[PDB]
């Protein structure tokens, strides 16, 4: 058994302006009895309505997971929310807490490229993204052409990971297809983060055809 | 789990001189390397000073070297930064950080304390 | 329980260029040292298993982590062999077992790209050099960097986990930064990516440069 | 649970004719996981070829294929069936019954794949 805590995304915080936590019990060999989660604070303040969801895995998994919509002001200033399990197989409760990030700030850059043209692939193209010398960890990458942002499903991005010196960095990946590009020829990578200014985005624009 | 608190930020002179005390808790503090790092307004931050495990070790950014002195006491699980002849451009928010794995040189810390915030001006 | 164990497969690299895989079992121990763990290598078709290294070491949380090596057969690993490390230990109930083959289906060679990101305002000696590996399967890869014709410590580099592109092979970009003394010494750097399906040595490779 | 997949039913066959793949499941409760056929023809980069419903209702197909291959499976026998009529020199390949944790309806790169089989069509 197993249980994790997430923070919210710099999409949620900073673009739709309602950021939600999720706690994420994955639970095998299950059904023992029922998982009951307790949404806390630190400072003992109300907990807003939380969401609940149980689903079971192809594996025979189940997994439990709660959402809580929390406040923009109270995170930004530093709150620390508690998520604490109990399930009657389970011998002590298991607690996860999770706060904003302390320490330095730092804006990301972003810089997009695109792929030669490849013998089995003339109606398709791969896009990459680079978005590098931010600090703390969680960010945020989108793609966005003709002025809507694309599915989640349609790109990939890779984990943060150090570069001992510089801050965190991620790759971004996209396939687009002549259609798309045919239609309108400019693809957009943008990143969401707290130390981006002015209103905590940063972009670059790429297109197939020079 | 890794707590760090930092004290002893203020408003100095040019030429004065202030010290740094990071508290740690919650871990075998005589384990881990530690390191002190910067942000000024308005700029990326800069690595200031590193120490190692034992205090044998030192190290210092160009910018700081000879005008600051790092060190810890492992018995009073406290690291300490003292610094002399401060100037307005040393005016930032200081963060004590340490890593699992690589402290010694400037690095993305896995954990950082709390800051506090030093002024050097003619006030 | 507390403690977890994990098996590898043989690096590319070293499977395929320098010439002598090994596979390293790992057991990493919370609260430890109530007992000495006893891992033990064995095969499943019964045949010699080669003599095994070990290292044991502390982690500064106060973890224990104990490696151990086992050199394979070039032959017996290609040919299909399934090891199996079996992990004892007095505070465990019941033993851990580990266990690894090469993964089995369909195989595509990687696609290699490297750019050079544009000049970044703060330092004029250094340059951001990226390479992109895409395409392949499996998921076993090794990415190495190359400078006047020898190859770069692995910590000069980072390299992206593989992960899936939904039909079209897996993928890794991996981000180097170069000084301004190496690219006036010789503005050549070479990515290189090492896979089993790759043709015609089991190495494909692209060059970049800082200045067209 | 450990995913085992065992395919049968290859060999040689002369250009018209036709062949039933069978893949056998073990190790884990096959009535919940989609199911997959992917085969790679000599010198030739991997393609998917058709997939399957996990209660049989959604069936899809590449179009180098469809309408020659029809793909089905026994729950009660953990069997996955793939039916070939209408073969073609285009059609030569090794064949592999394939599943995913997450998405196995359509081409991607399977988390778990059998051991293969081999259909050559000639004369
Ligand atoms: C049977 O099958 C099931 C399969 O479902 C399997 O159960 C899985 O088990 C593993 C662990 O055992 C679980 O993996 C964990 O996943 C956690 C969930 O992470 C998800 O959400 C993350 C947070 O998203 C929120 O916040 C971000 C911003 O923070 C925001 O953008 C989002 O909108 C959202 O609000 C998210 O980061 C994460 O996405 C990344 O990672 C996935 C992983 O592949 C990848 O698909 C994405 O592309 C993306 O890069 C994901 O969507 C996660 O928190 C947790 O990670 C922590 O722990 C690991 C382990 O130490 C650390 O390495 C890591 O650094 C983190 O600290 C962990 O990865 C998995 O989630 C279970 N199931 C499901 C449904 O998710 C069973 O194991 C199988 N059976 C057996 C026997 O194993
Ligand atoms: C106290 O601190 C300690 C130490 O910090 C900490 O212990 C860690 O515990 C976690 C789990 O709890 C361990 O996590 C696992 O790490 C495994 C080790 O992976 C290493 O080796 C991998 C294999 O290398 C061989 O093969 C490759 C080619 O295959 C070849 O190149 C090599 O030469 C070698 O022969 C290798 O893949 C891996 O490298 C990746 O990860 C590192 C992480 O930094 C990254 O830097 C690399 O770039 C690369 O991406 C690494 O070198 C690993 O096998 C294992 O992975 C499984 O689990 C994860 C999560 O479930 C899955 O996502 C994944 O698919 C696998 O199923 C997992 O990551 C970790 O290793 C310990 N750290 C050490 C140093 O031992 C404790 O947790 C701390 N205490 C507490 C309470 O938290």
């Amino acid at each position: 058994v197993s249980a994790y805590l997430s923070r919210p995304s710099p999409f949620d915080l900073f673009i739709r302006k309602s950021p939600t936590i999720t706690c994420l019990v994955v639970d095998l060999a299950p059904s023992k009895g029922t998982v009951n989660l307790t949404w806390s604070r630190a400072s003992g303040k109300p907990v807003n309505h939380s969401t609940r969801k149980e689903e079971k895995q192809r594996n025979g998994t189940l997994t439990v997971t709660s959402t809580l919509p929390v406040g923009t002001r109270d995170w930004i200033e530093g709150e620390t929310y508690q998520c604490r399990v109990t399930h009657p197989h389970l011998p002590r409760a298991l607690m996860r807490s999770t706060t904003k990030t302390s320490g330095p700030r730092a804006a990301p850059e972003v810089y997009a490229f695109a792929t030669p043209e490849w013998p089995g692939s003339r109606d398709k193209r791969t896009l990459a993204c680079l978005i590098q010398n931010f600090m703390p960890e969680d960010i945020s990458v989108q793609w966005l052409h003709n002025e809507v942002q694309l599915p989640d499903a349609r790109h990939s991005t890779t984990q943060p990971r150090k570069t001992k010196g510089s801050g965190f960095f991620v790759f971004s990946r996209l396939e687009v297809t002549r259609a798309e590009w045919e239609q309108k020829d400019e693809f957009i990578c943008r990143a969401v983060h707290e130390a981006a200014s002015p209103s905590q985005t940063v972009q670059r624009a790429v297109s197939v055809n020079p | 789990e890794v707590q760090l608190l930092e004290s002893g930020g203020g408003l100095v002179q040019p030429g004065g001189s202030l010290r740094l005390s990071c508290a740690a808790s919650g871990f075998t503090f005589g384990n881990y390397d530690m390191a002190w790092v910067r942000q000024a307004p308005g700029k990326r931050p800069e690595w200031v000073s590193s120490i190692d495990t034992g205090g044998d070790i030192t190290h210092y950014a160009d910018s700081v070297k000879g005008r600051f002195t790092i060190s810890r006491d492992n018995a009073k699980n406290t690291l300490y930064l003292q610094m002399n002849s401060l100037r307005p451009e040393d005016t930032a928010v200081y963060w004590c950080a340490t890593d699992e794995e690589y402290a010694l040189g400037p690095n993305e810390f896995d954990y950082y304390g709390q800051g506090t915030l030093v002024t050097v001006s003619s006030a």
